[PDB]
């Protein structure tokens, strides 16, 4: 079900390649304060590190990525679900999705890059 | 070529959405050339050279493509295509080929093509 | 005058905000801005980047040099003790609003902080 | 008016200095501070303590509650677009000054800043 | 002394509220002494020496007052009182007198006080 | 030689070098566990603005009990995200705090490249 949210969301997201953050449908997948803060930061400065917040890249082959969405089983760290996601068939990109009523919502997405 | 610059200018966002490279690439592909996709804007020189492009030097012409290296807080660099008046990536750059203060302050290396 | 220190500052700033130069890399910055503030800002910009992603002094990523330079509008200064606060707006349409904080340092107003109007983050 | 809201809130806030529940944990602060704002501040005091390790609203680590409560002074709000910045001075001996930021929801507090140098 | 430590320990918040100074001064008031105020914890030394405190050095006794100088991100310094095993400011300090990692890392100067 | 072991040994050393006399980012032994560029950046953050977000970068809190935390470093098997090992860790016996350790192989050794909290995007 968190795995499920992750997949429906990313499928929906790459499908839509209007920017999807500005669309209200994204609220079906992303926690509400999280959407607010993201739209705000996008308006002000653009997304963190200047890559797409959700895909963590400046460019990608959308066809292949939509074709190759791998999700590993969620980890539970208390209230929080950590879902590993890979995209693509060649040199896949990896992200960690964090999720939290009856539905699971995305509260954060992280890349695997070194902090520096 | 010019049509590439035009495609870029028409298909912008209100602001950056972190996809300067996808936007500039899809522009060039509307212009005729489909470059070998690559994740980071800073890496796109070897892909442009592996196509029609050659490194320009001096004033920018409508269609010229800049490839910029990382600034602080911006590890993946930045791509743009001149429209004759403005540089264009995933948004319209009102200030210059540098898309923000991190770049303008740190002045990282760049290449025009 | 601190309102005049303010306008004078942002005029110099915008003219030194190009693809070849940035005002923080200028020695002239010391003239307009308190020393510790410059030291901190430079560190910021070198490592993590400008605070919150935007220009620390203009509080935006992107602007039109010409529209901004010809639409720098100040309001009368506040005195909060020895700290002067000058509200400033930029641009002709949909202006950006900041607050410049200035101390008298020698015979001069130095800028000690700039605020956005954004909510607490 | 913003001046009104600012004084209401501070009078309320310092008058609750005495009680056991810190004013930020107390729902009536919602009359005064914006929802999002309060939420973020509760979260942050919980994790790291308030910014700069000082009270977020008063900007001091200690103070004469009596002297401050009797010498809340305010000036005309600066209007920055749709945001009101109200200057407030507390105390009758070396006053502390804060700028209070408010937006129309009712006026509510979205942010408060000190007059200290950025360094 | 002891009853001041008791006061502080009885009246903690769960977490810092940026009021270490007020919380410790209220603790000292409960234990008999009213101190001349300063706004910031780093400057509470002279107010303490004035009130009949002297500088201690060595292991802490129940009731001892620490005054710590600024740390990165914490320009107002810190103040706390020892309850017998745990330093107490506006919150109960589980790890030491230094109330956080900014302090532990930059290691600013401190004095301890006694009556 | 597993990331879980690099992780357990790192936090064990970290807690014992986190006191009112020492702090582990000051200690040169830090470079044994943490990628060097990460150490540079962290040293810069701590020296200027403070630790990111107000909390300990490695433990994600302001305050803790050393003896309880040292006696309860619970580690789960690594999630292998490409060549980055992500090790979930939980500290404490009562209402534990959770972190994500990002380790990479520097020279057949696992070095910490990032540490994340479980808080919402900010």
């Amino acid at each position: 079900s968190p795995e499920a949210a992750a997949i429906s969301f990313y499928t929906w997201f790459i499908q839509h390649d209007t920017y999807p953050l500005s669309e209200p449908d994204i609220e079906r997948y992303v926690a509400t304060d999280t959407v607010g803060r993201l739209r705000n930061d996008y308006a002000h400065a653009g997304p963190p590190n200047g890559v797409d917040y959700f895909l963590k890249v400046q460019d990608y082959d959308s066809r292949d990525w939509l074709a190759h969405i791998q999700v590993q089983r969620a980890l539970m760290l208390g209230d929080v679900a950590v879902v590993p996601v890979s995209f693509g068939s060649q040199d896949p990109v990896h992200v960690l999705v964090f999720l939290k009523d009856a539905t699971w919502k995305i509260i954060k997405i992280d890349d695997t890059w070194e902090y520096r | 070529g010019i049509s590439a610059a035009n495609y870029a200018a028409s298909n912008i966002e209100p602001n950056s959405v972190g996809r300067c490279a996808e936007y500039v690439r899809k522009a060039i592909e509307w212009g005729g050339i489909s470059l070998q996709r690559t994740r980071s804007a800073k890496d796109y020189g070897p892909s442009l050279l592996a196509a029609g492009f050659h490194e320009a030097i001096g004033s920018p012409m409508k269609g010229d493509v800049i490839v910029i290296q990382p600034a602080p807080g911006h590890p993946h660099g930045h791509m743009a295509i001149y429209d004759g008046s403005h540089w264009i990536s995933d948004f319209k750059q009102l200030h210059g080929f540098y898309p923000g203060p991190a770049y303008r302050s740190a002045k990282p290396a760049y290449k025009t093509y």
